């Protein structure tokens, strides 16, 4: 009993919105009896979220493609009263009949992935093309968003779980509020990118850019990270959890130390004149 | 009633496959290869790698939702006329527009049959060439089409309109206007219009690069021309073997924003200054290449000299450059010194060449300085040319077929570029013939597209240079004046298409120029009612290339950029099915011209009493796809994937030069009579003329022109914000490059799926609004927000925006891209406030130099506030 999952790979994306122009191409003026009604004008089965990070001069900005998770332990299944179920592939589809006149069936989704379609008085949401995957006659045997990509950020595969939770630890992929326990069959490789935060600096002796200075970052008193300055005498350490940390600089035998607070923030420390 | 089908079609964004069922397109994705029948791909071995593209084409944003462009509810429903316009009576000229000035287009005009249409442009057409001559019909298209090569302008509208009248508003260089007016001069290119040849490139950097500048280049979002996402994967490649990415933009551009491992961002109109202080110190530390230089480059001496300040009294310091800019100079000097000592390709643009700081104020400058960079580099050189990863593809350079510039059934020898091939092969002097204009020619009668109002409105005008110039070097510097001695002024203007309120400059004046009386009539042939073309008296519906029978190569224009399919990852070539009737009662531009010439008594000469699918038919046969496939087989199999030359000799870019030995790459120039033995640069002295001869002997002959120097110097750009008085009012410098979510005005509105990507546009309470993104520095200041409805405005007009704060741009700077669809006045046409999105409204119209006749659009100064509502009726 193979399942389906999916890998997103966040350092990849571009915001080109190729996969979100797919669904709509797949969905907006067309019907899957069975399946989903016509998609609804400014819906986002297929939501790319957008997070910024840092101030000018030293920012950076990130995507996170977000279609429906179709998490293993689905609560709008347990919560849906037979309006949405469970497939043992692993897709979880809104029964398209069943639901109309439902708008609850929105809240019982902690990813707030679907959305409500006024003509068809109806929930609707990802399908994950159940109906092309579905049809022998789809060679690409994949969804529209990933087929749609030309950057490489989708990885679609069939699979059992026990080579998924292999893969799962090799390339340490995540998923959204892993806390909720709800599962998600979704993942993401370089998720930090998103989720955590960075410092960086611009490291100068004697005017000029400074290559090979020694950095250091610590919190408690404990290295939790290294590198050296590049020829823009730059560094930049990701994937910070929120907290205070310590920065210490050893250039030419000059060292200079300070602290930063990372808060749901990247900061930049500017130049530092050593 | 039946079974769903898979056919063929391509785009501006890419080659698709398109699934039909009962007459109704159901979905358009990318080509997956089949290895059973479609050869395979070419392999790069490189620093211990095997590098081999992705068995797949791949599409643009704008072409994977094109099919709610076909279906549009803005589509032309059928033939349009203007209600207040009487061909026998009142023809009311200053109502055009007047629908749009009351925020009801539609409302202006009425329907009426295509035989009516006709007979009333027919009518008019006969009666104007009678009383004043063809010249006095008026006529342009725009610079994009929709992708086939056989309906492409270069060959339908030529081979018809030359028939017909006519004088043609030819197009100025846009996309080369830095490069065509300045570079050229300084290293000739001119077939090319000032951009390098990029011929084999991705080995030589694979194997070689170190690292790569940015400069004004966006390869993601531009792709260089055409080619979707075809060269992503190759700087994954780049990137995977340790090659620095640097990128040099105003804005924090989306490669950037993807691969970037430092970025800056110059104040608008200064990267020069970046350029020079690049320069100055190479030459204080002496990290160039002396050898290179000693043989390659003209008046370097004196232009070194002018580079250390001796001459002027400024040495070029990253400081200097630093106040000029805003960028750091410690990190200024930090990449001349690595540029210095690694191995670097210079990305100068998206293409290898062009680049939105090429059409700007700054425009010669720029395009000369990253000539002299990339020289005193020594390109040509193993690891060291001018290369922006999008081009250098080695595909079989050696088979032979058609980019749409080539002009297909028109053999237009002086508008397209039939004359180097495609022509001869094409026709044959008996059974088949050309369509030339007597008209469209130097000794006819042409105007500049950029000052067509001036010409309809003032009645006279003087210029420099037709069109693209890029027989020779000096062509651009020919004197033309309108009306042209002998010829006739404008009376007709029959508009193909209408975006120039969002593409041209200072664009209030093209909604002006519609209601002077001097134009007695106007009709638009279009697809899409929106722009320009609620301002026609009659109005015609013209189809996309996906309801007609065409035939294309994936990204091929050929023409000005010779075998620029080389920015794929394989040459495909497919047959543009007919996928659905055309839609409502639109028809192909080669039927609704098949109609006229039938009513103008010229049906036979026209058609050759050929369709599109015959002509077609002959235009296959015209290139090399006969040695491997017949028209059915290739009809049937509806794609071709042109096979892998691994046995061809490679033959880089520039390295010819490099060596100064004959040029032996597949270029179209330079022309023989251009070198001695050919050897060298199309320039008289063969080398890279920092001095340029051509220009100096021009300011010899007495045209005075100090925006363009002979010499390449510092020219302070005229629209900048420490050079300009403008700069008092409007403090904020803004740059607007080319949409990333649509094909300029073919993608956006048009309620399309694109106006929902969240980058796009801005729903703000029902309207979708165009975005400018501002560093939320100007933002706090203003007391704006992310979301907010702002007000950006100066001399030229007010356009109403959604702001987007962001930190992608330096503060003092904002973005905007251009290319607009949606007109849409507050108040009167071209005296109000547009909301629609119409950046260009406020985009200087003066021309680069009083002799470069070129636009300078990214180099503008406004002022934005928070909107209060008003409509702004004050221009
Ligand atoms: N601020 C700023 N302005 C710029 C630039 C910049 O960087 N900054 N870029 C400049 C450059 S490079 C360019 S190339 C210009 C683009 O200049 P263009 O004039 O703006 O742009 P297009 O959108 O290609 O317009 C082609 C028109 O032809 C119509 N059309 C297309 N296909 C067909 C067809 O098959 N049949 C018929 N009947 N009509 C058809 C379309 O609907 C459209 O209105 O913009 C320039 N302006
Ligand atoms: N999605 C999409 N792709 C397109 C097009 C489109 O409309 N949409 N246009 C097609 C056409 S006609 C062409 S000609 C090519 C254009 O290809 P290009 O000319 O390569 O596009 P850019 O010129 O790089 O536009 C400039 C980039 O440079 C920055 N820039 C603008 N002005 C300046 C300046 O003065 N200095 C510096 N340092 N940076 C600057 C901008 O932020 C932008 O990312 O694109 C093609 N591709
Ligand atoms: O945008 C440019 C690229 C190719 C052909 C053109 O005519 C043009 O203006
Ligand atoms: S198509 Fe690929 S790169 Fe584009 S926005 Fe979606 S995931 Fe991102
Ligand atoms: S993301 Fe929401 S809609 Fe999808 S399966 Fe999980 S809970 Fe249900
Ligand atoms: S899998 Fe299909 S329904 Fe789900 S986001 Fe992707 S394109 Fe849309
Ligand atoms: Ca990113
Ligand atoms: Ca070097
Ligand atoms: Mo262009």
């Amino acid at each position: 009993m193979e399942q389906y999952y999916m890998v997103i790979d966040v350092a990849k994306c571009q915001d080109c919105n190729n996969c979100f122009m797919g669904c709509m191409d797949e969905h907006e003026l067309n019907e899957w009896p069975g399946y989903t009604a016509s998609m609804q004008r400014g819906h986002r089965w297929m939501n790319i979220e957008r997070r910024e990070r840092g101030t000018y001069p030293r920012n950076d900005i990130n995507y996170r493609p977000t279609p429906c998770m179709h998490c293993e332990n689905a609560p709008c299944v347990a919560k849906g009263n037979g309006a949405v179920y469970q497939r043992e592939d692993g897709i979880v589809l809104i029964d398209p009949e069943k639901a109309k006149g439902k708008k609850e069936l929105l809240d019982t989704c902690p990813y707030g992935v679907m959305y409500w379609n006024e003509e068809e008085n109806v929930a609707q949401k990802c399908t994950m093309c159940a109906h092309l995957l579905d049809d022998e006659s789809w060679a690409p045997k994949m969804p529209r968003c990933a087929h749609n990509c030309g950057s490489f950020v989708y990885e679609f595969l069939k699979t059992t779980p026990e080579a998924m939770a292999k893969k799962v630890e090799e390339e340490g992929l995540e998923v959204i509020k892993p806390e909720l326990g709800t599962k998600p069959r979704v993942y993401y490789k370089n998720l930090y990118r998103f989720e955590k935060n960075y410092v960086t600096a611009g490291i100068l002796v004697q005017g000029d850019c400074f290559e090979g200075a020694k950095v250091v970052l610590k919190s408690g008193g404990k290295e939790v990270a290294s590198a050296e300055t590049n020829f823009f005498g730059e560094f930049k350490f990701d994937a910070l959890d929120n907290g205070e940390y310590t920065v210490e600089i050893d250039a030419d035998g000059k060292s200079y130390s300070d602290t930063v607070v990372i808060d749901d923030k990247s900061v930049d420390l500017g130049f530092i004149k050593l | 009633m039946g079974e769903v089908v898979r056919l063929t079609n391509s785009s501006t964004g890419g080659p698709v496959f398109v699934y039909v069922k009962d007459g109704k397109i159901i979905r358009m994705t990318p080509m997956d290869f089949d290895d059973a029948v479609d050869a395979p791909s070419w392999k790069i071995e490189a620093r211990g790698k095997t590098f081999t593209p992705p068995r797949k084409t791949s599409i643009a944003p704008y072409t994977a939702g094109f099919k709610s462009m076909i279906y549009s509810d803005l589509r032309i429903p059928y033939p349009m006329k203007r209600k207040s316009f009487d061909p026998n009576g009142e023809r009311n000229p200053q109502l055009r527009g007047a629908g749009l000035s009351k925020q009801d287009p539609w409302s202006d005009y009425e329907r009426i049959s295509w035989d009516e249409a006709t007979d009333i442009v027919v009518a008019e057409i006969n009666r104007i060439k009678h009383a004043y001559g063809p010249s006095a019909i008026l006529s342009t298209p725009s610079s994009h089409h929709m992708w086939g090569n056989v309906g492409y302008r270069h060959s339908t509208y030529f081979r018809f309109m030359n028939m017909m009248g006519f004088t043609y508003a030819d197009h100025n260089p846009d996309s080369w206007e830095g490069w065509h007016w300045g570079g050229m001069h300084m290293w000739g290119f001119s077939w090319r219009l000032g951009n390098p040849e990029q011929y084999d490139l991705l080995e030589d950097g694979l194997k070689h690069a170190e690292m790569i500048v940015f400069w004004s280049s966006d390869p993601e979002t531009n792709s260089g021309i055409y080619a979707g996402f075809e060269s992503n994967i190759r700087r994954q490649w780049l990137k995977d073997l340790g090659v620095d990415f640097v990128f040099i933009d105003p804005h924090m551009n989306h490669t950037a924003r993807l691969v970037a491992d430092k970025w800056f961002s110059p104040k608008i109109g200064t990267d020069h200054a970046l350029s020079f202080a690049i320069a100055y110190t190479w030459l204080k530390e002496d990290s160039y290449d002396k050898e290179y230089v000693a043989a390659n480059a003209h008046g370097f001496e004196e232009w070194a000299d002018y580079v250390l300040g001796k001459t002027d009294g400024t040495p070029k310091t990253c400081e200097w450059a630093e106040e000029e800019s805003g960028v750091p100079a410690c990190e200024i000097r930090a990449l001349a010194r690595q540029w210095a000592k690694k191995n670097t390709y210079l990305a100068a643009g998206g293409l290898g060449g062009w680049g939105g700081a090429c059409r700007a104020s700054h425009g010669i400058e720029w395009a000369r300085g990253m000539i002299a960079l990339a020289t005193m580099q020594g390109m040509g050189k193993p690891g060291s040319n001018m290369w922006s990863t999008t081009q250098g593809v080695p595909l079989d350079y050696e088979f032979y077929f058609p980019g749409y510039a080539e002009g297909g059934i028109s053999g237009d020898c002086e508008n397209s570029a039939a004359g180097f091939k495609f022509a001869w092969r094409m026709f044959d002097g008996k059974t088949t013939f050309p369509s030339p204009s007597n008209l469209n020619t130097s000794a006819g009668q042409h105007i500049p597209r950029l000052k067509i109002p001036e010409c309809i409105m003032g009645g006279k005008f003087q210029w420099s240079g037709k069109g693209f110039a890029g027989g020779d070097i000096s062509h651009q510097l020919h004197q033309y004046e309108y009306p042209a001695p002998g010829y006739s002024k404008i009376k007709m203007f029959w508009k193909y298409g209408g975006p120039h309120l969002g593409t041209m400059t200072a664009t209030n004046r093209y909604a002006k120029m519609y209601t002077h009386d001097s134009l007695e009539f106007v009709v638009s042939q279009s697809i899409w009612f929106e722009g320009e073309v609620p301002f026609a008296d009659i109005i015609l519906p013209a189809c996309t290339n996906f309801e007609r029978w065409d035939i294309s190569e994936f990204a091929n224009c050929s023409g000005y950029i010779p075998d620029n399919y080389q920015l794929c990852n394989h040459r495909v070539i497919s047959l543009q099915a007919k996928c659905i009737e055309p839609v409502g009662e639109s028809m192909s531009d080669y039927e609704i011209y098949r109609l006229f010439a039938k009513k103008l008594n010229i049906e036979e000469m026209f058609s050759e009493g050929k369709d599109e699918l015959a002509w077609c038919e002959q235009y296959f046969n015209a290139t090399d796809m006969p040695k491997y496939m017949t028209w059915d087989e290739f009809f049937k199999k509806g794609y071709f994937v042109v096979p892998d030359n691994p046995n061809r000799k490679k033959t880089v870019a520039l390295r010819w030069f490099a060596e100064g030995r004959e040029k032996d790459t597949p270029d179209w120039g330079p022309r023989l009579n251009n070198q001695v033995c050919r050897k060298g640069l199309q320039t008289t002295t063969g080398k890279v003329e920092f001095i340029a001869t051509s220009l100096k002997n021009f300011e010899e002959q007495g045209y005075i022109d100090e925006h363009r120097p002979s010499m390449h110097t510092y020219v302070p750009a005229w629209e900048s914000q420490k050079h300009s008085p403008l700069a008092v009012k409007y403090p904020l410098g803004m740059l607007s490059p080319h949409p990333r979510f649509s094909m300029h005005t073919m993608g956006d509105g048009k309620n399309s799926y694109m106006n929902y990507i969240k980058d796009h546009r801005v729903e703000v309470d029902g309207y979708k609004y165009w975005i400018m993104r501002v560093n939320s520095i100007d933002a706090e200041a203003r007391g704006i927000k992310n979301g907010d409805l702002i007000r950006a405005y100066n001399d030229r007009g007010s356009v109403i925006l959604a702001a987007q704060v962001t930190e992608c741009l330096q503060p003092g700077t904002v973005h905007s891209y251009e290319s607009c669809a949606v007109y849409d006045p507050l108040g009167t046409a071209g005296k109000s406030a547009d909301r629609g999105g119409c950046i260009n409204i406020l985009t200087p119209d003066r021309y680069i130099s009083k002799y470069a006749c070129g636009m300078a659009n990214n180099t503008a100064l406004v002022e934005i506030e928070k909107w209060d509502g008003d409509k702004y009726e004050i221009y």
